[PDB]
């Protein structure tokens, strides 16, 4: 029911937490050996749901060692450590995300928040350049962005010969006595002649 | 069956213009000219073409010029022949956990240039060194760091013999201090023709691709199981037979009836798909490191390894016991155990006999009784021919 | 800066005049008559070959490839804040200036928090000049701060016998061999008890050995390490009701 | 307008007609005789430009007056919708005296198109850094380059290395792409039973 | 205003008519289905 | 036999459903394929 | 074996029932992701 | 089943053969035979067409290549006539003719 040989169970009551004296103390590497064995006795779907367990376990270790150790004095949760890294590790392991479009979603983030002044001291003079007074509207996300852009680079995309900035009352009058679901060559001729 | 005769035909020197007319009808090894040109003639898409022919063609525009693994260069100027030179990486031993690529590009003869790119840098290191299967570095620089995801280009002195045969660049990072050398390597193996019979050869591969419908990594895979210097052949053509006979009647794959018809364990990787290899041992990482196939002995009675590394991969990877693993290569040597040296050439035909319980549905212990009541008893599995 | 501005908006056009006529499907369409702008051989001759090079939709080259979006993003980003600054993007996260723009780091669908584990790791590693394993190490008995120790491969092999054996039910069966198993064991295989932690909880607590092991378990003396609520619950990650 | 109108309106007789003032490809017959041009406009046969000052907001009509070779363009993809729809039309109804006209309006539509660039692409990117690749220097030197590009500079014939190695490429539009993607499914479709 | 107020009111029942139309389209395709389903319960019935 | 009798005018239920489903079909269809009648479409001209 | 081809014959009729109700649900959420019409805002903007 | 599969074989072999042996230098590719011959050759069996809508096809197709000169040389006073004025409208299909 473990999986595993006899010796290995030998091996994993070896391990005993409080047991007879003269034992010694389990190692790391002990561990780590009845670790593999024990995971070695699994198949792929219980390998990956232990896999994904022990990622969302060390992410909230390895985050509160990096609080505590190295990081600035002003980082004090795991909220504020997303705040600086940008990356936020308290994401559960079913989502997934390419690692442009996570740089992308990092640097989005701390545009957002430099905008605002929430961090230390942002430079005011290059947040008024275009790019930025765009950055409400076209800048902010991927899709937007490519859309101006492709209606830079290609605008027979984007034009309909309906509606059009500029145009005129007679066109918009046309378009009035165009606009019905059923037109004849005679309507369509008489109001060419209007 | 005259394709069975274009098939079978051998390619000499001397019948290289006579068969080159009978194949094509010109001369002139520049009849195509163009990568339009033979997709045309031969029907064939941007990437079915893309898995035989990698020109240099378009060399500036990128520092990899490496199409699936492989590259051909062809020299003008060889007394008016255009030689070719077909060099295939083979992605040995962490290569994925150290850098991005590793190319071997010739740039004349016995003048060759290594191109690489350090994923993730080491800056305590400095050390560089470049040896060919722990042999003799080739190139040692000391004091020098090679920074993260840069494309450098090293020039590399080789000679023709040891390019010829299957070489094993081998890429350090030690450090001065007596702490670890980062080590990471790959293997190439350059092959070399006179343009006709590059020609015919290509011309009668393309026409096997297009008549079965399999890949050309693995009819290059089972042309190296049986031949050298890739001579399509009956056997080759049996072998071919019979890994799609094993993939149509049991469901295995295609490297999964390759290991069954006595190849090894493919390690060609892609960017659509990965090796088999790490594929079978290495898609998910069990202590973070990967598995290399060292030639690291290990004694697999049950209790004496203590090298849990090695041992934890196998047993995951075949999806079995310590003492099934040890009766299983108990099976593979007629019930001894003379030596396992944890190498590619073990691992395939300890993977053979699991397969050849799985596939008939039977457990290991079942296998071990079905071949103590069989004529198969003490028989060397190892040491059987592919008829055997 | 009008005169700059307006340069910058004929250089565009220019170039916008010039790449699409050069557009590789208008070459063979019937009676579309199209001639290039006849700049485009000092075009291909100033970049060399860059309006011959029109590249497939969908690529990593594109020049609306979310990795050109990234490329003008980090372009005029990377000037909100002074150099020396500790929010500075190369500072805060140098990985992200070298990333390379390939296609594999474009499509390669990989999970998320295996890049944060990643990135966590590599800044400890870089911070306390070790190996992974010997962070590991060092984080498996690392008693200073709560939510630590974490003992790698005790959590392994204890989320591999929850996996197999649930509720432990084997150790209800078989007694004779549930006879050789310890009930505090058998306590840290059902609950995360790490060798550690068993080491934090079971040694006693003298007047004699109380600066010492305040130390070993905190770092600092001195008692009013925490001053109130908040510290202490942000420190364990308690709730004000688990306070 | 009235050509968008009567194709919304599927008046398809009347929509090609229309179409037919602007766009031929079968040349004009004048006064008995053909003429040697396609379009019935002259700004659009001569390239006029209607619009100085075209990106000062975004506007595709704007940069198509600005050059109204993309005006060109559009018609042309106004008439690839005409025909597709037509031969849409003709394959709905499922009968075999109908499967015949539906080809025919696919097969002129893609002799109209030509032949895909397939091999033309590059497939081919020297992969740098993010690093390298927002090199402000670089896109400074990009600018300048084109600035000396329109003044001519007298093209200064000293071979160097590019230093524009990371410039990202040009793209071919998606319409066009999705034209020929759909133009080939409905020739698969019709060529067997489906 | 009274000629642009009409040719509202004629859109406006040109947008009706589509709509109608439209609606007639849903329930020719839910009676298609229909009698495709009902076909088929009869080649069960034959079999039972 | 009686049960063989019964399964036969079931077949005869569901006969008569699918005739009723196969008429409304063709009169939705028969509605759909005229878009607007002759006095919708005189109306819209009168608006015009 | 008559049994279980009854089982099939069932099975494509209510595949034949499910494509229809998948029809039905695509026409709807593509009546529903376009709010108005063209005509319809033509005539909004008219009233205007 | 057997003789559609070798008719559908047989196909793709002649119009090889016919492209490689015999045919105008211009014609490289299947569709480019299509274009010359009037006949689609990758058309797999199922589909029937009797020998007159055949040809109406062929010559149709001819047609409407010919209108907008996609061959060598049209022939530009033939191409206005009253049967080609009303081409576009009328004459194109059968059922309007």
């Amino acid at each position: 029911t473990l999986g595993i040989t006899p010796d290995g169970v030998a091996a994993l009551i070896k391990l005993k937490y409080v047991g007879e004296p003269e034992t010694p103390m389990p190692t790391f590497d002990d561990w780590q050996a009845a670790s593999t064995l024990l995971q070695a006795g699994l198949n792929s779907q219980q390998s990956d749901q232990l896999q994904a367990w022990l990622d969302e376990a060390t992410t909230t270790a390895a985050s509160a060692y990096y609080i505590k150790n190295g990081a600035p004095q002003q980082i004090k949760s795991r909220d504020e450590l997303y705040s600086y890294l940008l990356i936020d590790n308290q994401v559960s392991a079913q989502v997934k995300t390419t690692r442009v479009a996570e740089a992308i979603a990092s640097i989005q983030l701390y545009v957002n928040r430099a905008l605002n002044n929430v961090e230390g001291k942002v430079s005011k003079p290059v947040k008024t350049r275009q790019f930025f007074c765009d950055w409400e509207t076209y800048n902010r996300r991927y899709s937007t962005w490519a859309g101006v852009s492709e209606l830079a680079y290609y605008p027979e995309n984007y034009i309909d010969p309906t509606i059009r900035i500029g145009q005129t009352g007679m066109m918009n009058n046309l378009l009035q006595q165009l606009s019905q679901s059923q037109l004849n060559i005679d309507t369509v001729e008489d109001s060419f002649k209007n | 069956p005259e394709l069975y005769q274009i098939l079978v035909e051998e390619i000499t020197p001397e019948n290289s213009t006579e068969l080159m007319k009978k194949n094509f009808g010109t001369d002139d090894v520049l009849i195509f000219k163009s990568y339009a040109s033979l997709a045309r003639y031969y029907d064939l898409s941007y990437d079915e073409l893309s898995l035989f022919v990698n020109l240099s063609f378009g060399k500036k525009n990128t520092n990899q010029q490496y199409k699936n693994e492989q590259l051909i260069t062809l020299v003008n100027d060889g007394n008016d022949t255009a030689t070719a030179r077909l060099i295939k990486r083979t992605r040995k031993d962490f290569y994925d956990s150290h850098l991005n690529y590793a190319e071997l590009i010739p740039i004349k003869e016995n003048e060759y240039k290594y191109n690489f790119s350090v994923k993730k840098t080491e800056p305590d290191h400095l050390d560089f060194r470049l040896q060919n299967g722990d042999k003799e570095y080739i190139y040692q620089d000391k004091n020098f760091v090679p920074i993260a995801n840069t494309h450098y280009s090293i020039p590399i002195k080789l000679t023709t013999e040891q390019i010829t045969n299957g070489i094993t660049l081998r890429l350090w990072r030690v450090k001065p201090n007596p702490s670890d050398a980062i080590n990471a390597n790959a293997h190439f193996k350059m092959m070399e023709f006179p343009g006709d019979i590059f020609l015919l050869k290509l011309n009668k591969a393309i026409r096997l691709y297009k008549a079965t419908g399999i890949s050309p990594e693995d009819i290059w895979q089972v042309i190296e199981s049986i031949y050298d210097d890739l001579t399509i052949d009956s056997n080759v053509l049996g072998k071919l037979f019979y890994v799609q006979y094993y993939m149509q009647h049991y469901n295995i794959s295609v490297s999964d009836a390759l290991v069954l018809c006595h190849s090894d364990i493919s390690q060609y990787s892609t960017k659509q798909q990965p090796s088999h290899f790490t594929m079978l041992f290495n898609t998910p990482l069990l202590n973070g490191q990967e598995f290399s196939a060292d030639n690291t002995k290990l004694d697999l009675t049950p209790g004496e390894s203590k090298n849990h590394f090695y041992l934890g991969i196998m047993k995951r990877a075949f999806r079995v016991n310590d003492t099934e693993l040890y009766t299983l290569w108990k099976l593979a040597n007629g019930g001894t155990n003379p030596e396992f040296m944890c190498s590619i050439e073990n691992l395939s035909l300890l993977y053979r006999v699991r397969l050849l319980a799985d596939i008939h549905h039977l457990t290991v212990n079942e296998l071990s009784m079905l071949l103590s009541v069989s004529p198969y008893v003490n028989t060397k599995i190892a040491l059987f021919s592919d008829t055997a | 800066y009008q005169q700059a501005h307006q340069e910058s908006k004929q250089n565009k056009l220019e170039e916008l005049r010039i790449l699409s006529r050069a557009n590789p499907q208008l070459a063979n369409i019937t009676n579309l008559n199209i001639t290039p702008s006849t700049l485009n051989n000092s075009y291909n001759s100033w970049f060399y070959g860059r309006a011959h090079r029109f590249v497939k939709p969908g690529s990593i080259a594109s020049i609306f490839s979310p990795a050109a979006y990234l490329t003008e993003l980090y372009r005029e980003a990377k000037d909100f804040h002074p150099d020396n600054s500790q929010y500075h993007l190369n500072k805060r996260r140098p990985d992200i200036a070298s990333l390379a723009l390939t296609q594999n780091n474009m499509d390669e669908e990989i999970s998320t928090l295996s890049l944060s584990n990643e990135l966590l790791l590599h800044n400890i590693q870089t911070l306390e000049k070790t190996d992974y394993n010997g962070v590991m190490k060092m984080l498996s008995t690392y008693r200073q701060t709560g939510m630590t120790p974490y003992h790698l491969p005790y959590e392994s092999a204890r989320q591999a016998i929850l996996l197999q054996d649930k509720n432990l039910t084997a150790f209800s069966r078989n007694t004779d061999v549930a006879e050789l198993m310890d009930p505090t064991s058998l306590l840290a295989i059902k609950t995360d008890i790490s060798p550690e932690l068993y080491q934090i909880l079971v040694e006693e607590i003298t007047p004699e050995n109380s600066t010492e092991l305040m130390k070993k378990n905190f770092g600092t003396d001195d008692v009013l390490i925490f001053k109130s609520y908040a510290s202490l619950a942000r420190y364990y990650d308690l709730s004000y009701d688990e306070l | 307008m009235v050509f968008q109108r009567l194709l919304q309106e599927q008046n398809f007789t009347e929509s090609t007609r229309w179409l037919r003032y602007i766009w031929n490809p079968a040349g004009y017959s004048v006064q008995g005789e053909m003429q040697d041009y396609y379009w019935n406009v002259r700004p659009l046969e001569e390239d006029t430009s209607w619009n100085a000052n075209p990106l000062d907001s975004v506007d595709p009509d704007a940069v198509a007056q600005h050059d109204p070779m993309h005006y060109k363009v559009a018609t042309f993809m106004k008439m690839l919708d005409l025909l597709i729809t037509r031969g849409d039309s003709a394959y709905r109804q499922l009968e075999r005296d109908t499967l015949n006209e539906a080809k025919m309006w696919y097969v002129q539509a893609l002799t109209l198109l030509g032949d895909e660039p397939y091999f033309s692409l590059d497939n081919d990117w020297s992969e740098p850094r993010l690093e390298e690749a927002a090199s402000q220097t670089m896109r400074h030197h990009y600018q300048h380059k084109m600035l000396q590009l329109r003044q001519r500079a007298a093209l200064p014939t000293k071979r160097t290395a590019n230093s524009l190695t990371a410039l990202f490429l040009p793209q071919i539009n998606k319409k066009l792409q999705g034209y020929w993607q759909t133009l080939t499914q409905r020739l698969y479709n019709l060529r067997h039973n489906l | 205003a009274s000629a642009t107020r009409i040719a509202a009111d004629k859109i406006s029942q040109s947008e009706i008519y589509r709509r109608r139309r439209q609606e007639w389209e849903i329930q020719r395709n839910n009676a298609e289905a229909e009698i495709k389903q009902i076909d088929a319960q009869l080649a069960t019935l034959a079999v039972r | 036999d009686k049960v063989m009798a019964e399964i036969d005018a079931d077949k005869l239920a569901l006969q008569e459903s699918r005739h009723g489903a196969q008429s409304r079909f063709d009169s939705f269809n028969t509605l759909y394929d005229e878009d607007v009648n002759a006095g919708e479409k005189q109306a819209m001209d009168l608006y015009l």
